[PDB]
């Protein structure tokens, strides 16, 4: 069966520049090479068929190239909604087979992130639970650390936290910060205060919230 | 009209059918065989073409044994078209030549 | 239109066979062929099997472990998929997509995700987040909405049915103790809020459930 | 006879568009390809695309981003090469070059020089480079023309109307706040000059002119 290689795996490219994947096979397989795009939670989507064949309802941007063993994708300025992975596939031999997968990373601006802390619903409360919850949206680098203070004292236990990959629409990145405690937990303590520090910054950005 | 046209013109409409039929059943036989390239419909009609004419540009064949024995009745039926078209042209010279010279 | 219908999830007990489904609609010929190709989570796409409706016959990827066996109902138009004896290494996304016979996969459907648990299923509980009495605010807001307690993934998170898309951020979901929980970021202009309604619209396919709530400042 | 004639040069604007030709003459047959090709400073050759006059096909390097449209005028027999929504990448010498339907270029023409820049064109000022009063020779004596203050590139220079070639050196223009400026040197024997006229000649296609500075030995 025919390997399909996508080397490099990440690649990193700036706002409006053109940008090529490459797809290499094993042995000689004509033009039957076809381009799928993947959007983070989607389902694949057809690009490119035979090499260099466009579809209908894909832009302009996209174009591909190569015959025998060597393929290329390419997209002539890169913008926000091209953030995805990207597939080649096979159709010379029998079973077809999928390359590896290239994830596109788009460098862009630098950005401060906009903190939200959130207070417990009535309705969780109501269920004996408590979670205070707070974004750290559309920022850029994707490094970042968010600390909890309880009464101005640090707290660790309770908290889980989640990233996003870089957004689609804006090449940013954003992250949610959970401290889940118990009603009781909850009911003895008075200020809770969410602090992120990010490289846009020599002082973190610092939102929080009194329980009365 | 005379039989053998109405032959020849029975065996293309036939030989048609079957490099239909051949191409689709090609790739039903070679699909699930590893290296097989016989295996999507546009080049499958391509290779029923070139194997009813025996043209042989050797860029696709069968490996599998359906897909081979597919490929004998795509050849037979060409031969035997092809055949029959000489054969049909054979009897209409002879017959002009018969009038040519008064019999 | 919708040319390939999956359901969302099917939730797995180790052990436990689930036959996938996977309804066609659009142009359909007696020489299309369905395949399905496995994703699990973080890797690609791996294909499976595939098989021609029109004849029932189908082929496998044979490099594999073999857990699948491929059938179609010609009447209804579906293509099965049965996997048998599973174990955390089936649990992934599964899609189905069309070729016509030519090589490539021109649609695909939304693919369903298949968990491999002893766990019960959990529909969500669905919290507001509506912002602080102290927040002070520019010319845009932020509201949300947290899921927590369900199992097993996936929930798919609207803001007023659809209709506001711009300005949204679903956070993947974080598991413990058996229970997946995440929330959902909505941006809208400051001034256009509370006069304007924003709802989120939770959809969780493994308890057939899809919730609704308002987001309303607090008192 | 010359074959193919292109152009000496073009000046566009960034974002703007030109259209390039090649008027063919010699033999010229229905089966001839015209191709052009594209060259960077200090690069190589690069295919851009092809076109069979006689039906008026075009095919084109699919590797690269396409910036060419190609077309040709079987009446004057001319092929053209239009290329647009240019950027500094698009500067270069551009060739085109006949090939018989047989795989090799048998002949080029002197190539275009497209200069992608929003500056102005200007004519270059020619001055004469006779050397100084305390000077001594040998038995050869070295002049010159210093060309100065044209855009865009190119100039060619010759000496006498081109019927003097040896001893002859014209070095590459520098570019500084948008003007190029070069010098020109030529020796002949000592005994020679000023008996025998010495003149350069420079054309500098962008403007349209071609000026001659004879050179005279200093009062
Ligand atoms: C007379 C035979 C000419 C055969 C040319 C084959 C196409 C080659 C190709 O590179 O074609 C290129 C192109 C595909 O990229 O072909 C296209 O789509 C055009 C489709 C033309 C062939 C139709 C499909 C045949 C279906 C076989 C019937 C079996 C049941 C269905
Ligand atoms: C001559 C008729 C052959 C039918 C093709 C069989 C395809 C299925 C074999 O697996
Ligand atoms: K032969
Ligand atoms: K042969
Ligand atoms: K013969």
């Amino acid at each position: 069966d025919i390997l399909l290689t996508q080397s490099p795996a990440i690649l990193s490219v700036s706002p409006g520049e053109r940008v090529s994947f490459s797809c290499r096979a094993s042995q000689s397989i004509g033009t039957d090479i076809h381009w799928y795009q993947q959007r983070t939670n989607g389902s694949p989507r057809l690009l490119i068929k035979y090499a260099s064949e466009s579809i209908s309802g894909i832009p302009s941007r996209f174009s591909g190239s190569g015959s025998g063993t060597d393929f290329t994708l390419s997209i002539n300025s890169v913008e926000s909604e091209d953030i995805a992975n990207y597939y080649c596939q096979q159709s010379n031999r029998w079973p077809f087979t999928f390359g590896s997968g290239t994830k596109l990373e788009i460098k862009r601006a630098d950005a401060a992130p906009t903190v939200s802390i959130f207070p417990p619903s009535s309705e969780q409360l109501t269920s004996g639970g408590a979670s205070v919850v707070c974004f750290l949206n559309n920022f850029y680098p994707k490094d970042i650390n968010v600390k909890w203070k309880i009464d101005g004292s640090e707290r660790q236990n309770g908290v889980l936290n989640s990233w996003t990959d870089q957004d689609s629409k804006d090449s940013t990145y954003s992250m949610s910060s959970t401290l889940t405690l118990t009603k009781d937990e909850y009911e003895r303590h008075n200020s809770y205060t969410c602090e992120a520090t990010h490289k846009t910054s020599t002082s973190p950005i610092v939102k929080s919230f009194n329980r009365n | 009209s005379a039989l053998h046209w109405r032959a020849a013109g029975a065996a293309t409409v036939l030989l048609v059918i079957v490099l239909l039929a051949g191409s689709y059943l090609a790739v039903l036989a070679e699909r699930g065989a590893p290296g097989a390239q016989l295996i999507t419909y546009p080049r499958a009609l391509w290779w029923s073409v070139e194997t009813a004419t025996t043209v042989g540009y050797g860029d696709l064949y069968p490996v599998t044994l359906w897909g081979r024995l597919v490929a004998v009745v795509v050849m037979v039926a060409g031969i035997t078209s092809f055949g029959l078209v000489t054969a049909a042209l054979a009897t209409w010279f002879v017959g002009r030549e018969q009038e040519r010279a008064g019999h | 239109q919708v040319q390939l219908q999956q359901p969302g999830a099917e939730l797995v007990k180790p052990g436990a066979s689930v036959k996938l489904s996977c309804k066609a609609s659009g142009y359909t010929f007696t020489s299309d062929w369905i395949h399905w190709v496995k994703q699990r989570p973080g890797h690609g796409l791996e294909w499976i099997g595939e098989i021609i409706p029109s004849y029932g016959r189908a082929n496998y990827n044979e490099k594999i472990q073999k857990k699948a066996t491929l059938t179609a109902d010609k009447s209804s138009s579906t293509a099965f998929m049965q996997l048998s004896s599973l174990t955390s290494e089936d649990s992934a996304v599964y899609y189905c997509a069309r070729e016509r016979g030519d090589g490539y996969f021109a649609v695909w459907g939304a693919g369903t995700t298949v968990t491999v648990s002893s766990a019960k299923t959990t529909p969500p509980s669905v919290y507001p987040l509506a912002p602080g009495s102290a927040a002070q605010t520019n010319s845009m807001v932020t509201l949300g909405c947290l899921v927590k307690g369900y199992f097993p993934e996936p929930v798919t998170v609207t803001w007023n049915s659809g209709s506001l898309s711009s300005g949204v951020h679903t956070f993947p979901a974080v598991l413990q103790s058996d229970l997946y929980t995440l929330s959902s970021s909505v941006t809208v202009p400051s001034s256009s809020w509370p006069s304007e309604t924003v709802t989120c619209n939770v959809a969780h396919p493994a308890s057939s459930t899809k919730v609704d709530k308002k987001i309303v400042p607090r008192d």
